[PDB]
Formats: structure tokens, sequence, C-alpha cells
RNA sequence: CGCGGGGUGGAGCAGCCUGGUAGCUCGUCGGGCUCAUAACCCGAAGGUCGUCGGUUCAAAUCCGGCCCCCGCAACCA
RNA sequence: UUGAGCCUUGAUGUGUAGGAUAGGUGGGAGGCUUUGAAGUGUGGACGCCAGUCUGCAUGGAGCCGACCUUGAAAUACCACC
């Protein structure tokens, strides 16, 4: 994960509610070097509905 | 140092340095005193003779004029009327079976014990609260006798008793630094004699190191 | 793995209403016959009296508030190995560990009467002396000495 | 020496070993701690523990300095980073510059299942 | 020609300054373990801690002698 | 910068058990403290966790053996090593 942010913080991490597993978080889209790339489709959005 | 004013005052009287000829200082041994108990003069004696082997271990007692430096409440196990002759020689105690329970259970007002050899019987009882105190009588030092008015008398009589510690040392009192100076000359040659007559049977060539002679916290005297 | 249980808090002694008096002749009863343990704790001041014990309201509390257990021995597993690791000690046993070391001393003891031996438990705790009073220190000068894990 | 009232600090904790170091920005020592310094060896090197005992070992190498602010770096994943945090304030210092220094050393990957726990 | 240490079930070693007190490894006779065999672990059986003096309520032990061992060792005509 | 050595200074002692860190060893009852401890607390430090040293709020000559108990054996106050 691999985080900068410190101060007041207990219990060794794994802060995010589901974060691996039957989703959350990511992997939708799993396969072609694509990641990464719904966060940045939930982001540019907008409609996600289009014609 | 840093000394104590006590001590400090009397140095205002004698040099850190010398020691003093006891043929000399014969008015500056009583003038030293200091304490609010009795000073006295000690001999110092360095051995030997082996340092380890306890075949060469050094015991005795010898009398003097003051004995330890007071008189000593002498007590005497005996029956039957060889127990008033030591009470008519120097005994102020006789004891009997009805005393060693006293002396087991914890109570004794005596710096001797002397025993007859038929009496003795009782007193092998007390070995173990009569030994850390040094008070055992013992044949095989003459404490037990017969002739027990001449042994109550010989501690009465005043003597000192001492044996070498650790690595060959020995240290005896020989006076109060009150008591009168002139002797102390005399008394010197009388206990050197008698522990020069106390040498190991197994000794060779030499016995005395080296001697020194002190004050209690205070200056050192020359021979 | 699973369970979460349903726990009893007992009842009081029929006497005193007290519920550690119910709780020490609990640990007192063999055999199941439980009218005998009343008969043997708590049924004489006078045995009390007799050594160390002094004034009534200190007649069972030199079992209660005279002590204070906090670990247990024994080994733990972490990760692939067994190491050896103080345990803490549940907040209810806290109350109830010490009569079982109470109750055990003088059972097994070779002194006759039951009643009297007990007494005799309660009086060598009350000076704070050997039995169940190391039987605190010496874990607790062993975890003095353990703190890695937990 | 003398009081000084200023320094500077290293704090790192792995799931191997877990440090202490505090220095001056001129560069000078003064105060180190390890957990091998607290005599700790193996599987138990690593415990929030150790790296909470070792804080207060580097507190008494830089006692007689007057120190009680510091600007710190925190370095490594280890549970060692949380308890040693808190033993500044064992230490009796109060801070108001931190930062992670830890390599990243490149972008991603993968969060581990293991190591919590 | 001397000194230090040693004498303990079948072989080789403890020690000291807890004197009220025989410990051990290795083997042997048996288990754990194992598909056995190896590696690791621990029950059971058997001896005067030599020997003559000594202190003592008491020493295999400490303090004196002896003897057999194990390691080091020196000189006048 | 330090090896060896000598004075000065300061403290050594907890086999083991509890009230208790009984050094050796010989004495011995009135001896020592007035920035001085007691005693419960926020603190510092060594620790064999018993104890001791220092600081502050304080209170200000005690305290201790013998008594009472523990043990073959003592436990204020002290040479000597």
């Amino acid at each position: 994960i691999k985080v900068r942010e410190n101060e007041p913080f207990d219990v060794a991490l794994r802060r995010f509610k589901r974060s691996c597993e039957k989703a959350g978080v990511l992997a939708e889209v799993r396969r072609r070097e694509f990641y990464e790339k719904p966060t940045t489709e939930r982001k540019r959005a907008k409609a996600s509905a289009v014609k | 140092a840093k000394l104590t004013k006590r001590m400090r005052v009397i140095r205002e009287k004698v040099d850190a340095t010398k020691q003093y000829d006891i043929n000399e200082a014969i008015a500056l041994l009583k003038e030293l005193a200091t304490a609010k108990f009795v000073e006295s003069v000690d001999v110092a004696v360095n051995l030997g003779i082996d340092a380890r082997k306890s075949d060469q271990n050094v015991r005795g007692a010898t009398v003097l004029p003051h004995g330890t430096g007071r008189s000593v409440r002498v007590a005497v196990f005996t029956q039957g009327a060889n127990a008033e002759a030591a009470k008519a020689a120097g005994a102020e105690l006789v004891g009997m079976e009805d005393l060693a329970d006293q002396i087991k259970k914890g109570e004794m007002n005596f710096d001797v014990v002397i025993a007859s050899p038929d009496a003795m019987r009782v007193v092998g009882q007390l070995g173990q609260v009569l030994g850390p105190r040094g008070l055992m009588p013992n044949p095989k030092v003459g404490t037990v006798t017969p002739n027990v008015a001449e042994a109550v008398k010989n501690a009465k009589a005043g003597q000192v008793r001492y044996r070498n510690d650790k690595n060959g040392i020995i240290h005896t009192t020989i006076g109060k630094v009150d008591f009168d100076a002139d002797k102390l000359k005399e008394n010197l040659e009388a206990l050197l004699v008698a522990l020069k007559k106390a040498k190991p049977t197994q000794a060779k060539g030499v016995y005395i190191k080296k001697v020194s002679i002190s004050t209690t916290m205070g200056a050192g005297v020359a021979v | 793995r699973r369970r979460v249980i349903g726990q009893r808090k007992i009842l009081p002694d029929p006497k005193f209403g007290s519920e550690l008096l119910a709780k020490f002749v609990n640990i007192l009863m063999v055999d199941g016959k439980k009218s005998t343990a009343e008969s043997i704790v708590y049924s004489a001041l006078e045995t009390l009296a007799q050594r160390s014990g002094k004034s009534e309201l200190e007649a069972f509390e030199v079992a209660l508030e005279n002590v204070r257990p906090t670990v247990e021995v024994k080994s733990r597993r972490v990760g692939g190995s067994t190491y050896q690791v103080p345990v803490e000690v549940r907040p209810v046993r806290r109350n109830a560990l010490a009569m079982r070391w109470i109750v055990e001393a003088a059972r097994k003891r070779g002194d006759k009467s039951m009643a009297l031996r007990l007494a005799n438990e309660l009086s060598d705790a009350a000076e704070n002396k050997g039995t169940a009073v190391k039987k605190r220190e010496d874990v607790h000068r062993m975890a003095e000495a353990n703190k890695a894990f937990a | 020496r003398k009081q000084v009232s200023d320094g500077v600090a290293h704090i790192h904790a792995s799931f191997n070993n877990t440090i202490v170091t505090i220095t001056d920005r001129q560069g000078n020592a003064l105060g180190w701690a390890t957990a091998g310094g607290s005599g700790f060896r193996g599987s138990r090197k690593s415990t929030p523990f150790a790296a909470q005992v070792a804080a207060e070992r580097c507190a008494d190498a830089v006692k007689e300095y007057g120190i009680k602010n510091l600007e710190v770096m925190v370095k490594g994943p280890g549970p060692g980073r949380e308890s040693t945090i808190r033993a500044l304030n064992a230490a009796g210092f109060r801070i108001t510059n931190i930062t992670d220094v830890t390599p990243i050393p490149h972008n991603g990957c993968r969060p581990p299942k293991k190591r919590r726990v």
C-alpha cells in the first residue's frame, strides 16, 4: 500500500473497509494493464448511460 | 582528606608522617585521646610462614598486667567441694545442670567458662551456643582440668587470646592510651616472647615479616 | 470457532448472603455432599483468634482484598514456533483463584482437623508468608523477565 | 558537554529489527538505541514492545542536552512504528516536525495478507 | 631426588565459599519417535568419591601423611 | 594518549528463609541525626525489586536492642581487616 500518513492511528493499518475479495476494491477490469482505469472512469463521470 | 573535627584538633599536636619512639613519647600517648569511648594502643604483625597452609595456623593466649583492658567475670562448672576452691580463687558464678538450661535458652552473665572433667559431661551439651561466642571450654587448649581453681585464676589474672587471620596477619591490644606509657616497652616484650614461643612445629627459617603499632583511629608509634 | 455461551453466577450463602463464601464452599466441595463444607469454613472464629487473625472484619477478607492475581504461565504459539508466555487472568476468576491455593494447601496437609487446617491456612495468609502469596509472586517475577509476547 | 535544546531523529521498524537514533543538523552523534542494545533476538526483535523499550534507552543517552523538540524522520512498515512514536511522550518529547523517509523505491504493488497478522 | 591436579556403579570427569548433602556424560536394560534405519529426547538397573591420621554432634569433601596415576620439571664435585 | 604502580575519596558482603543484603572478627549501651527521616504521591537513578541515593508538598528528634521473636548464632553504638 506504501503510505506516508503519520500521527493519529492505531492497530497496524488496513484502514479501508472492503479492500480485497468479492469487491471492493478494483479488479473490475483485471486484465490488459487497465487495473487502475475504473478510478479514472468514475472521476471523468458525468453520466454512465451514454449514446 | 577530608577529616573529622575530633581528629583535626589532634593533628594540631601530632605530625602525619612521624612514627614516635615509645621510650620518648611517654607523655604524648595520654595527650592524643579525643573519643567518647576508651582509646587503645594495638600491635599489628605480618606473617610468615605460609600464607595459606592451616598446619602453620597460630593460636594461643598470653597473661598481661591489665589483661584485655578490664577484669573478666568467670563462671565454673564443677560438682562438690572442688567448686568452693574455684569460688575462693577467682569464680563469681558456680555452674551445674540447673544453669545449662538457662545458657541453652539464651541467658549468660560471664566472660569465661571453665569446667572439671567429670562436670564437662553437662557442658558438652552447650557446644553450639557457646561455640559462636568463643566461650566453650576445650581440654585440648587446657580450659578443662581437675585443678579448676588455678584455671579460673589464670582468666581472672588478665589474659588476651589471639589467632592469625587471612594471608597471615595478627592484631592484639597492649594497653589503654591513658594507662602508664613507661610500661609499654616492658609489656610489648612479654607479648612478643610469648607469641614467638607459639611458632608452629613445621615452621622453617622465618616467622615475622613486619611489626607495626598504632592508636585507635590515630597515629603510629615506632620500635 | 463459534460460541458465545451462557454463564452462571451462583446463589449466595443462605446465612451470610455472600456469593464469595458460596464460591469458596463450591471449591471446598468434595464427594458432592455440599453441607459438609459449611461446617468446615467460617464455622469458628476462636481458631483464627488462636493465631494471627485480628478482628472479624478480616476473618475472610484475608483471601479477597489482601491479594491481586494478574497472570498465569505456560507456553503459547506465535507464527511457526512455541514460546513461554504469561497470559492475562480473567476478571471474575481474579477474586476466586486464590480460593483453590488455600483449599489445596489445607486439604493436602497432614495435620488432622480440617476445620483447624483451614483456619491455620487463613492465619498463614494473614501474615503474608509462603503458600498462595508466593504462587502469585513466582509468576509475576517470571512475567517481569518475559514481555515480548501477550 | 553543554545544553543545546535542539536535535534531529530517525526511527525505523521492520519484521526483523527496530532502531532509534538522535543526531544534530551539523552531523554530530548525540544518542543511539537498537533492539539488540535492548538485548532482543529472532522473532521477538521486531515486536512493538522491543521498539517502546529502545525509545527510552536513546532518551537516556541525550539526557544532559536539554532537548524537548527534535526534527523526526520515520522509516519501515513494522508495528514498532506505532509504539516508538507513542514512546516519544515517555521520552519527554513534543513534536512539530515529522516525515516518512522510507524508500518507495518504485510504483506499487500488491498489499500482503500476512504481517499483519 | 621436585611441584600442581586426580582416586566417584561398566569407562572418563564434577566440586570449592549451600558441611547436614553423591552429581553426571557415555554405555547397558527399556520407551518416545518411525513402515524401519538415521537425527533428537528420558525412564530403569549397578557403586564403600582410595587409604592411615586429625577437628567435631559431623569430612567422600576440609586439614596433615602415603601410594598409584595424569601433566610440568635440575644440580655440586 | 595510556600500561603498571602508590596515596587520597566513596561504596562493596543478598548460598538460603522471614521482620531481615547476619562480611570477617573482637568488643558493647545508652549513642547518633536538627537540609533531618518519618510517610503517601506526581518524579529522577542503580537493582538480586528487598533496599538505598536525590528532589518537592510536609514535620522537625528520633530510633533501636534487651522488649518480641527468628535462628547453632543478632539485629542501638564502635575499633581492626
